[PDB]
């Protein structure tokens, strides 16, 4: 039940200095995983001929 | 058997999570507005 | 290629994106756009019927349009049993769905390979608001200086798709002697197929169509093989102009309901959903 | 500082009308004037509580549902184009049915977009 | 900006999940009734004109960003029989009218 | 065993209304089973139809989210109450606000109307409950002595005629007259945030995340101690053949017996299509007046409605 403190993207009331490692330890927009489909070869390669 | 974003079904429906012995009801704008009034005076 | 700005233009009924690249791209793609309309004008790319043409305001364009109906042969015939209908419309979402890989290939069609990559890697930028970013990977960014000629192009590939290679090139003419907007090399060039007129304003399409009862009987069997009416419900969701009085706004008869019905239906197979639709 | 939060509420019973009339003033707004002086109860026909303890509730309610479920039972040239029939089985397709407990994925939401933005 | 905090509760990550739902319910409704506001001309501040088209721009970014992310999950929507279709028809008619193609423009160029 | 349960029948979900745009916080009937109130955190306070599940009025008129909602049963009003600070009388002869009660310092948890003087009590996050003269708008007492917001209150006719807890985790049983506290009961350890008055035999209950309890009236003797429910349990409400119902924040709801305090179904029912895991969650429910339905306000906007299952004993312990 340990709530870890809010390091935040915007704000910093008591003009702290972070290091980035916690500053950018934002996972959700690294586990976004931009993943893509097979359907594109399809396209590419049909155009092509 | 492409899905277009225009359709992209998520959430599947009312009928599929509860069931079919629960009647779903989903109510958007309703029956006599508010000049027709709840209980009514003795006329 | 850097990242552009976005924001929006507020006409209190809906808004309008305004677009926000870096002078020295900006630049460049002014260029780029007067280049590409001169030499499209030269080479004469564009058919007539590309209407926000130069030597043209469009009440001049309506009334070239309204001529244009009051000369065709027999116009206003109906004695054996003949139909004009009109029709118009949009591209819904011409402008959000051009696909960039197919906008290369078809801009390498038209200009210099290396004109086309710049053309199809400069619609694939960073789009910024104030915290968010995103990557424009299917539309196109309507604030370019270069993307009216995109727009009007891509909008020429989707009226070839609508009309047809046969009733285009009849509409264009030969290409050592091609004629202007509303006009036919021959009486029966006109009376060929029930496309009479047809004009495209940016996204926005109008056509013209002469029936015989014969053509307008059987486009309705085709409708009504595919979407029957057994309680006569095409009379109730069928949209007529109320601003003019009653007398002159559109009766409701059933075969000019199911008409209308099976001529936009007919238009609106032309089309692929993936493409745009109507 | 002075940007803060609150983290405890104002207490009540320290101000006009809270002890002693906050010692009788002699102030009152013109919100606190004399109007609807006269409470309205229920006549015999509205649902007044004579007529409302010998009613049993749960045959009118059963027969109510049962009306209530009969009435929704009783309710319910140019042949070479490159591009054929593309929609042939689309009967509308019923989005305008379903309800989403999402104000970004609704169809209300999407139906706004779809307007205000071109 | 997909929130996700890597070591906290689930109570308390589902908590304010919770609430922060809430509060879009309440910004994305009150953005709907300012809009209709504007739109049939009622009265209006002039503040919550800019409020609105900023919440409007806001909201039009996230469903930008959903679509961007569907078509690069989803694959093309064009299926490669109707853009060879649509590639074949504008090949057809470009020699039909006998184009001559946009050189680069070039070194010399007199206009 | 020292006690042998009475077997109760049990309940099963049979209609989901939707249509609200906000959490429903509250939910009441009327007193002839024609209709029913809830009210939303979309700012509104909906009339719907009790048989047949359809929306019959809308009214507008709040600028916050309502969080209790009443129906009286002498006179044909409708009082309200909400984060807004507003409490409000609406005259249902004209569907419009006629009286509003002026005074709370914060938001407004919940109300309720005393069956016999015509007297509204109201409970506030201003760790005070109020007592209002429906005739003439005006604070009779302010009862304060909690140190905490103040969530939930009810009346009687009989003795302590108010009672209230709050999150202080604290019940104070009070008197009308006077103004003041007579029993505090500081037996629960989290915060009380449903307290519930039993129809017939002269006992009331009372919810916190630690347990519940029931308890006598006079002077609030001990009686007994329902556990099991070990959740933010936010309402509690009593049938008269003695079935106790408590929903609770995460969704889960218990059905109990009321004297011997057994627990004999939980129901875990499921979130709206587009709705999210952690969105479930129960804020209010209320028997009809023929006490066989067991309408649910809940955190999915939704109002789920309940019945008892006809099929005989597959149960008893």
């Amino acid at each position: 039940w340990k709530i870890p403190p809010c390091i935040s993207n915007w704000k910093n009331a008591k003009g702290y200095t972070i290091p980035l490692d916690k500053r950018l330890a934002a996972d959700g927009r690294g586990l976004q995983t931009v993943h893509i489909n097979e359907n594109f070869a399809k396209l590419a390669e049909a155009l092509y001929i | 058997e492409v899905v277009l974003h225009e359709d992209k079904k998520y959430y599947p429906t009312a009928e599929e999570v509860y069931g079919p012995e629960v009647e779903t009801i989903v109510q958007e704008e309703d029956t006599q507005p508010l000049t027709e009034p709840i209980i009514k005076p003795v006329k | 290629f850097k990242e552009v700005g976005i924001e929006f233009m507020d006409l209190y009924s809906h808004l309008v994106p305004v677009y926000d690249v870096e002078p020295l791209e900006k630049i460049t793609d002014a260029y780029l756009d007067q280049y590409l309309w001169y030499e499209a004008d030269k080479r004469r790319l564009f058919p007539p019927w590309i209407k926000p043409a130069d030597t043209e305001p469009p009440p001049l364009l309506v009334y070239k349009w309204c001529q244009g109906i009051n000369n065709l042969q027999d116009v206003w015939e109906t004695s054996e049993g003949e139909c004009n209908v009109m029709l118009e419309s949009r591209f819904e979402k011409m402008y959000e769905k051009i696909d960039l890989t197919l906008l290369n290939r078809l801009l390498r069609l038209i200009v210099d390979h290396n004109i086309a990559d710049y053309m199809t890697a400069k619609n694939n930028v960073v789009i910024n608001y104030k915290d968010m970013n995103h990557t424009n990977s299917y539309g196109i960014i309507r604030g370019l200086q270069f993307a009216s000629f995109i727009v009007q192009y891509y909008g020429l590939v989707m009226d070839l798709l609508v009309l047809g290679l046969h009733r285009a090139s009849e509409m264009a003419g030969p290409p050592q002697m091609p004629n202007d907007f509303l006009s036919f090399q021959d009486i029966a060039t006109e009376a060929a197929h029930p496309i009479r007129l047809f004009c495209r304003y940016i996204d926005r399409i109008h056509i013209f169509f002469r029936f015989t009862a014969d053509e307008a009987r059987d486009l309705i069997q085709r409708y009504l093989t595919e979407h029957p009416d057994p309680n006569n419900e095409n009379i109730v969701g069928y949209n007529n102009k109320k601003c003019w009085p009653r007398d002159a706004r559109m009766r409701l008869m059933k075969h000019d309901v199911n008409l209308g019905r099976a001529v936009f239906w007919d238009i609106k197979n032309r089309l692929p959903r993936s493409v745009t639709t109507v | 500082t002075a940007a803060r939060p609150t983290f405890e509420p104002a207490r009540g019973g320290r101000g006009k009308g809270e002890g002693d009339l906050s010692q009788l003033s002699k102030q009152y707004s013109s919100r606190d004037l004399p109007s609807h002086t006269k409470i309205k109860y229920r006549q015999t026909t509205q649902d007044a509580p004579e007529e409302v303890r010998n009613r049993d509730f749960r045959r009118e309610l059963e027969e109510r549902e049962r009306a209530a479920a009969r009435e929704k039972n009783r309710d319910r040239w140019d042949d070479d184009v490159v591009f054929k029939n593309c929609a042939k089985g689309v009967d509308d397709q019923k989005k305008d049915k379903r309800f989403v407990n999402d104000t970004l994925r609704s169809e209300f939401h999407k139906k706004f977009m779809e307007k205000y933005i071109k | 900006i997909p929130w996700k905090v890597p070591g906290l509760p689930t109570p308390i990550e589902n908590m304010i999940l919770r609430y922060v739902k809430a509060k879009a319910d309440w910004w994305t409704n009150t953005a709907h009734y300012n809009r209709e506001r504007i739109r049939r001309g009622a009265t209006v501040d002039k503040t919550v004109c800019k409020k609105n088209l900023g919440r409007l721009t806001r909201l039009y970014l996230k469903a930008e960003q959903e679509r961007q992310h569907n078509y690069l999950k989803d694959g093309p929507y064009i299926t490669a029989e109707e853009a060879v279709a649509v590639y074949t028809t504008t090949v057809h008619w470009l020699e039909s009218r006998r184009f001559s193609p946009i050189p680069f423009p070039p070194l010399s160029y007199k206009h | 065993t020292m006690p042998k349960p009475q077997w109760h029948p049990p309940w099963k979900l049979y209609r989901v209304i939707s249509g609200h745009l906000g959490w429903v916080r509250c939910i009441a009937v009327e007193p002839g089973n024609q209709w029913f109130v809830t009210g939303s955190a979309d700012r509104t306070i909906k009339i719907w139809d009790l048989a047949s599940g359809k929306l019959k009025l809308s009214l507008t008129g709040h600028i916050s989210t309502v969080r209790g909602v009443i129906v009286s049963t002498r006179s044909p009003y409708l009082f309200s109450c909400g984060e807004d600070k507003q409490v409000k009388c609406w005259d249902l002869e004209y569907n419009k606000v006629i009286r509003h009660y002026h005074g709370h310092l914060s938001a407004v948890y919940g109300l309720d109307l005393h069956p016999t003087i015509d007297v509204l009590v109201t409970c506030s996050r201003d760790s005070t409950a109020r007592i209002w003269d429906v005739r003439t708008k005006a604070s009779v007492h302010t009862l304060s002595g909690h140190t905490n917001a103040v969530a939930t209150v009810r009346c009687q006719a009989a003795e302590p005629q108010i009672i209230t807890g709050s999150h202080d985790t604290t019940i104070r049983l009070w008197d009308l007259v006077a103004g003041k506290t007579r029993v505090t009961l500081t037996n629960h350890k989290k915060s009380v945030r449903a307290v519930v008055l039993h129809p017939r035999h002269y006992t009331f209950a009372s919810g916190s995340p630690d347990n519940i309890k029931q308890w006598k009236f006079p002077d609030g003797s001990f009686i007994q101690n329902l556990s099991g429910h070990n959740a933010i349990i936010n309402t509690l409400t009593v049938n008269s053949d003695g079935v106790l119902v408590s929903g609770a924040d995460n969704g889960t709801m218990h059905l109990w017996d009321w004297r011997t305090g057994y627990n004999f179904q939980r129901v875990h029912a499921a979130v709206q299509p587009g709705s999210l895991d952690s969105e479930s969650g129960i804020f209010a429910c209320a028997f009809d007046q023929s006490e066989s339905r067991l309408l649910t306000a809940e955190a999915d906007k939704t109002i789920k409605v309940y019945r008892e299952d006809d099929t005989a004993t597959e149960e008893t312990h």
